[PDB]
């Protein structure tokens, strides 16, 4: 009897786990709300299947410490956004970009919020604080924005240079502003550079910002126990009935191992190299 | 056979108001596979029959989000969120686990009325009818709701059977009325054989039955 | 979409036999389960036989007493249905449907009329319903026409030429045991234009080429 | 799409229990002929019969045999209970060159061929034998047509035999024919088998002049009859399936299939050629 | 080998300038479907529409729809010029969710449902266009059809309704078919579209008491109509030829041909098929 098995499904199944497909949208993108990634609303999953083939359809940003999100995300398993109001003083709200066009009207992450300084050439400390008196942990998404030169930064923000510095009770981040112009994506040559912040039951966040804040509308509800994950594979969702998913398809055997692929979710055989004897 | 016991019969709804029918069954309608095989239909007046909800509660396609369906075993039911003139009919439920499919007796969805009363007339036949050897006396109810009516035929108080035929209009599109038509076909010997002639109407509006009656 | 196009009304005396036609166009009957579903006028509906996918037969209905008769022409692709010995409640409209019990599809047919009455062509007759006495105390007129005896359906009937259309009540014809229709038309009137206005219902039976009026008087 | 149309290479072998009856049917694995040793005392969901199955003894013939092949597979087990049968003066343990097993005459196990005695006697037999126990009892006996008059007497004496078998309210009696029938395996002759349930508290009576071939014991019947058979060339692989047909097992959630009406189990409906969306 | 029986794989792009409807068929493109927007102001020497086409607004049909069909294709351009409608006291802009564009209720883009007033009255609206122009004016305009009386009046008031169009030398009117019908995207009823044509100098009006589907504006009509187009599911690729078929297109020298009927351009002739010369 053989005991690897070598042949997968040429889909994957969504039964009995529960598969939602990202599509167009990787995870990163459905949590910031890119053009495009409205469908993910509200999604509950214990495998998110995020596509090779997606696109970024909005500001060209970077993540430093890209994975940790990523995983924070697809380990949480749902996309509940709370909105909030933040009392943000005197700037310009909702700010467009060219680059984040839905139906070609200039538009920006539905889940952020571009702060620019106002019509009267004024862009005062903004100094809010939110505190978590729910049952639950909060999870606060934020950018920073890096203009291309000089003369934008104090077009848009009019101090020069910028501070984003966000903060809790035993932690603190701040940034500054690397303003420098970049190579073209997308149309523009600035950048964002996202952060988030985990806010527990009984602690405090602040915002304080002197520019080029990407304030966030809210917060996502994180998931009191936590589970589910994420695969980026290309293999289409089929009809069948399995437990066992990899990158290249499901997995329907008895055989204790496998060579198929390494990248195996849930009750899925032991990867084994390669051959097969008995 | 697989019996089918849709309930209620008659469901008289009111317009932007909901709506529920029970299917009941008399076997577990669930297939190993957990898909329930019971479908719903609405056969609209002067109309082949159309298909509402399959498969249990899957809405089948192009029906309006307002439909929709529940259940498993032996007890279903089709709902409706908003009900509209566009929703008049008779629906049935099938039986799709055995193949020899049972439908179900189909519950009429009338438009609530006020009850009102049946307005009771009598008619004897004309001199001109018979002159060819036959009369026909005819009742009419007009104007009246529900559409559940009787009527009884008397002559010489003695009641008829057989020798009657009735026939009832759709509902009315303004007042939601039904009006109901009852003609007693006579040869020429017996009608002249009697002289009293009468017509008892029993009706939900009426406290007590209302006759109608001539002497020729 | 599948269209399902069914035969013609059809008119046999009791103890014939007919014959239904059902011509599928858009899908391959060699690839469709048929089924067939009777419905008695003011009634419900009535399953008949059909095609069963598993078990590969056509099954039919006991309770017909083995009358029906499905056969298939694939070149054509449409079904028969034959049901022999009529009698007197083998009346209404008889339809082809690829059920979903057999077909993940479901559509159906506009229906075969079987009206077993023996008889031909007849026209009507008209008989006024005199002012009902009866309507003592109801201060309105009820007033009609008696269209009697005629074959086949349908009577168009009209008051004053179309002028009169309110409180106008044309009944559903019922088939007598006869084998010939009749309706009962009502209107009704103010109680003073009994001696002010004259009424006068007009029928018109097309099979018959036949347009009488009548005068309804007190 | 509604309507499944791709079904697996092979017979799932769990969770449903299948038992591969490979080179012996149903019949022969009752009757115990030649490889079908392999059944002896096994349990099954599912019978696996295959259709390159071959006759490995005598020639035989079953009277309804679509009925005992229904209720060996109905049962789901072949639990023989041996029994002695007291036979008088008669010769036992016949064996045959059309049954050869290991290249030795032999016959069923399950059987066994009654002839005369060395003294040229063929006594009656009236052997009686009463189900006292828990659970019903399935007898498996046969009769012995042979090729010429001289053939008949040359085995039983006595021309014509005669084999009944009766219980307290069923009687079956069965006079041998006699007549050269078509060369099968090396022998004109062939065998009726029949089959007799006894019910608890009953009786059963083997009468006979010649031409018996004498059961050995008889099978358990379940009390509870689930198991069915399915007669199909695909192998047994390692998937995990409750639906199975004849061209192979399916993992779906699908409602509907266009593959085989010959299914069993946790199936979708069987539908006729073709298939759409919605 | 006279007969040519390799066809491409795909539809070559030049020289003739192609568009693809993509999930529009011509008709929703000219009615303004939702998801036809990309067609708005696009020229065409072959519309390349496609079976695989969806309906993606409120269930309608079109009397002589394979005219309609061939006009908006012969003349080859989706120039379509909005027109102030005065419109009195009914309402205007009627969206349905049969229509829905990104999940929000909408409704062609060219044409304007009229409904009835919020004081229950629907006022004989007689609007008529002049046609000063040098250019012939081609409306499109439909009529509603409800499923029952009480569907008449709650939109329409006037029970039952006309419809009514009429110019110098034609006049076309329909009465509304009220019935319940198969359900279609979520929608009981139906809409009848129609067209007419007004040439330089000529005039149009539009006459109703209820049931209308108003154009906003008309669509220009080119003097010379050359264009034409082609329903094939096969992709345009980035071949150069000038002869197009249902099956893709063709580059050969032969006279002869005997792959596709369906042949648009520079083809040889489609023999009834043949094995040789
Ligand atoms: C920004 O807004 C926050 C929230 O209103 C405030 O920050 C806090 O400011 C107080 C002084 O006003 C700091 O001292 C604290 O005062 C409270 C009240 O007397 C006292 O209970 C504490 O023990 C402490 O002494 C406090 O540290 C500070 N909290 C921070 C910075 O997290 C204030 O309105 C604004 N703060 C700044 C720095 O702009
Ligand atoms: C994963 O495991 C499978 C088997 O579980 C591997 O399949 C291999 O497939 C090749 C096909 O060419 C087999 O080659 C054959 O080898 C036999 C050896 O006697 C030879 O007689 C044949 O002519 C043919 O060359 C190979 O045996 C088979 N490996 C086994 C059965 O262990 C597969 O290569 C493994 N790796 C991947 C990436 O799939
Ligand atoms: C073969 O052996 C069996 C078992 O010994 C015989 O069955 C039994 O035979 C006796 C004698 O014929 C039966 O007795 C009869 O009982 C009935 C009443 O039931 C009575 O009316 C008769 O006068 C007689 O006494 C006995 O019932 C029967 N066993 C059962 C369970 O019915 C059988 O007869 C033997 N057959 C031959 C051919 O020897
Ligand atoms: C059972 O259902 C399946 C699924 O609908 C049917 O499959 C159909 O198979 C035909 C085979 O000719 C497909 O047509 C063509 O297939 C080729 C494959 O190379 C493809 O390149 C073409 O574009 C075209 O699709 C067809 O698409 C496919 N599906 C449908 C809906 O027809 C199968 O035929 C059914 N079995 C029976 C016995 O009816
Ligand atoms: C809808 O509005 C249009 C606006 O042009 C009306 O069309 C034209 O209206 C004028 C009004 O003076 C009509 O002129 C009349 O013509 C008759 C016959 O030649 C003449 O005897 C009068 O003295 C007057 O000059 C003109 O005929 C008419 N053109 C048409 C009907 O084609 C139209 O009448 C309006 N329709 C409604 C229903 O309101
Ligand atoms: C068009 O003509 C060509 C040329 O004869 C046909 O091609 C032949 O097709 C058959 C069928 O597969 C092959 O066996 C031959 O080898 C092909 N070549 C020749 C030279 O015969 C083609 O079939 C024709 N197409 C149609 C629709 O008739």
């Amino acid at each position: 009897q053989e005991l690897v098995e070598s042949q997968h499904l040429p889909e994957l199944c969504p039964s009995p786990l529960r598969l939602v497909d990202g599509q167009t949208c990787d995870i990163v993108n459905g949590a910031l709300g890119s053009p495009g990634c409205d469908h993910l609303n509200g999604a509950e999953w214990d495998i998110f299947i995020e596509r090779p083939t997606a696109v970024d359809t909005c500001y060209p940003f970077d993540v430093p410490d890209y994975q940790s999100l990523r995983s924070i995300l697809a380990n949480n398993g749902k996309f509940e956004f709370i909105a909030e109001e933040f009392q943000w003083s005197t700037v310009k709200q909702n700010g467009k970009s060219g680059a984040c066009k839905r139906a070609n009207v200039n538009d920006f992450f539905n889940r952020l919020n571009w702060l620019t300084k106002s019509d009267g050439n004024a862009y005062p400390l903004q100094n809010l604080t939110k505190i978590n008196n729910g049952d639950y942990a909060r999870l606060y998404i934020w950018g920073v924005h890096h203009p291309s030169t000089d003369t934008e930064q104090t077009n848009l923000y009019k101090n020069n240079p910028g501070r984003v510095t966000v903060s809790t009770k035993t932690s603190q981040t701040s940034v500054v502003p690397n303003i420098g112009s970049r190579p073209w994506v997308r149309g523009q040559s600035g950048r964002i550079s996202f952060y988030w912040t985990i806010v527990e039951p009984g602690d405090l966040i602040v915002f304080n910002t002197i520019g080029n804040l990407i304030a966030p509308r809210g917060h996502y509800k994180l998931n009191s126990q936590k589970k589910s994950t994420i695969l980026n594979t290309a293999v289409p969702i089929g009809s069948c009935v399995s437990k066992c998913h990899t990158d290249r398809g499901s997995i329907t055997t008895t055989k204790p191992f496998q060579n198929i692929s390494r990248i195996s979710i849930g009750d899925c055989p032991k990867y084994v190299k390669q051959g097969s004897l008995k | 056979d697989i019996v089918m016991t849709q309930s209620p019969s008659s469901l008289p709804v009111t317009p932007g108001e909901p709506a529920s029918i029970s299917c009941r069954s008399s076997q577990s309608l669930l297939h190993s596979n957990g898909y329930n095989y019971l479908d719903w239909y609405l056969q609209k007046p002067g109309q082949s029959p159309q298909l509402l909800i399959y498969l249990g509660s899957n809405r089948a396609s192009g029906v309006p989000d307002r439909f929709s369906g529940s259940g498993s075993g032996t007890d279903f039911t089709l709902k409706i969120s908003r009900v509209e003139a566009e929703d008049v009919g008779v629906y049935y439920c099938k039986q799709a686990l055995q193949t020899l499919y049972t439908f179900g007796q189909g519950t009429k969805l009338e438009i609530k009325r006020t009850v009102a009363a049946p307005s009771v007339f009598i008619f004897p036949p004309s001199d001109e009818q018979l002159k060819s050897g036959t009369a026909s006396v005819v009742c009419l109810l007009n104007n009246f709701y529900p559409r559940e009516a009787k009527v009884q035929w008397k002559v010489d108080n003695a009641l008829q059977s057989g020798n009657s035929q009735e026939s009832v209009t759709e509902q009315d599109s303004k007042d939601s009325t039904y009006s109901l038509s009852s003609t007693l076909t006579l040869s020429k010997a017996d009608y002249e054989k009697h002289k009293v002639y009468a017509c008892e109407v029993t009706h939900q509006g009426l406290s007590s039955p209302v006759t109608k009656s001539f002497n020729r | 979409e599948v269209q399902l196009v069914q035969s013609g009304a059809e008119v046999k005396k009791p103890g014939a036999s007919v014959k239904v036609s059902c011509k599928v166009s858009g899908y391959r009957l060699t690839a469709l389960s048929m089924h067939w579903v009777r419905q008695a006028p003011g009634k419900g509906l009535e399953w008949m036989g059909g095609f069963d996918p598993e078990e590969d037969e056509t099954i039919y209905a006991q309770n017909f007493q083995g009358r029906v008769t499905l056969t298939e022409d694939t070149s054509t692709d449409t079904v028969y249905m034959e049901l022999s010995s009529l009698r007197s409640e083998d009346t209404g409209v008889y339809y082809c449907a690829t059920l979903m019990g057999a077909n993940p599809f479901d559509y159906w047919g506009q229906g075969t009329l079987i009206i077993v009455s023996g008889a031909s062509t007849k026209g009507p007759s008209v008989f006024p319903l005199a002012p009902s006495s009866k309507s003592t105390s109801g201060g309105t007129a009820a007033l009609g026409c008696l269209v009697k005896d005629y074959f086949p359906e349908p009577v168009t009937v009209s008051w004053n030429s179309g002028a009169l259309t309110s409180g106008v009540h044309t009944f559903p014809a019922v088939l007598q045991s006869s084998g010939l229709y009749s309706l009962s038309s009502v209107v009704t009137v103010p109680s003073s234009s009994l001696g002010t206005q004259t009424y006068i219902c007009n029928v018109n039976h097309k099979p018959s080429n036949t347009k009488v009026d009548k005068r309804v008087e007190p």
